[PDB]
């Protein structure tokens, strides 16, 4: 499946909004830079920054920075949503050359490009479509993902429509979370 | 009865305030007959458990 459903991505040519979350010599997931609380933050899956191993550093095209005591905006412990929001300083974004790509409103059927890999230096990408379920917090996507891709944003030509969190049916359909609804509806400015 | 409580109170999250409040598309996800999740523009109530106060994870 590697090479057929996925296509190699040129290091340095990958989305400047995507970053790889590394735990020692192994990657624990993927994340992206976006505005949720009002300033700037790192969006990723819940497990990666909670259940998985301790995030030691972030890697972007070989460039890797150490992860310190960064305040977390909010992260639901639910397995369905499974998302985490970390508030990373601004002097860290430039160290990796990360831009803030905003998430927009998803659609019934939009084109998406999923990026993932064993490391930031060995990136690959898939291609699929994203759809919306009856529940405004659940998104369905066919984008071919692999193990350790959790946290990869659904990149579209219009922007980010959602984030890969898991799958509906193994080998059939995947599952993504609609951050748009969680950002302006579920998340409050009190927590 | 089941009525909304004034903002003068600390925290109040009842399914009623979410049955209706955002009347456009209020989420409807139920499971086990004991738990049900609900969504809204001014509410955040969702716990598919027995305690309904987040005692699973």
């Amino acid at each position: 499946v590697l090479g057929s459903f996925y296509s190699p991505v040129k290091a340095g040519d990958e989305p400047a909004s995507l970053v790889a979350i590394k735990s020692g010599p192994t990657t624990i997931g993927f994340g992206c830079r976006t505005k949720i609380d009002g300033e700037d933050c790192l969006l990723t899956a819940h497990h990666v920054w909670c259940n998985s191993m301790r995030p030691t550093g972030l890697a972007k095209a070989g460039k890797q920075v150490s992860v310190e005591d960064w305040e977390i905006s909010m992260s639901s412990s639910d397995k369905m949503l499974d998302f985490a929001i970390v508030r990373v300083p601004t002097h860290v974004w430039s160290k990796l050359g990360v831009k803030s790509t905003p998430l927009v409103c998803p659609s019934s059927k939009d084109v998406i490009t999923c990026y993932g890999g064993s490391s930031s230096d060995c990136l690959m990408s898939g291609v699929g479509s994203s759809s919306t379920s009856e529940f405004t917090w659940k998104l369905t996507h066919t984008c071919p993902t692999a193990a350790g891709w959790s946290g990869t944003p659904l990149y579209s030509s219009r922007g980010v429509v959602g984030m890969h969190v898991g799958f509906e049916e193994i080998g059939k359909l995947n599952r993504g979370v609609n951050m748009f609804y969680v950002a302006n509806y579920l998340l409050r400015s009190n927590e | 009865g089941s009525m909304t409580l004034p903002p003068e109170l600390s925290i109040i999250e009842i399914p009623f305030d979410d049955v209706e409040t955002r009347s456009y598309e209020f989420i409807e996800v139920e499971i086990k007959g004991r738990g049900k999740a609900k969504l809204g523009k001014r509410e955040f109530a969702w716990i598919p458990e027995s305690g309904k106060y987040w005692a699973d994870e």
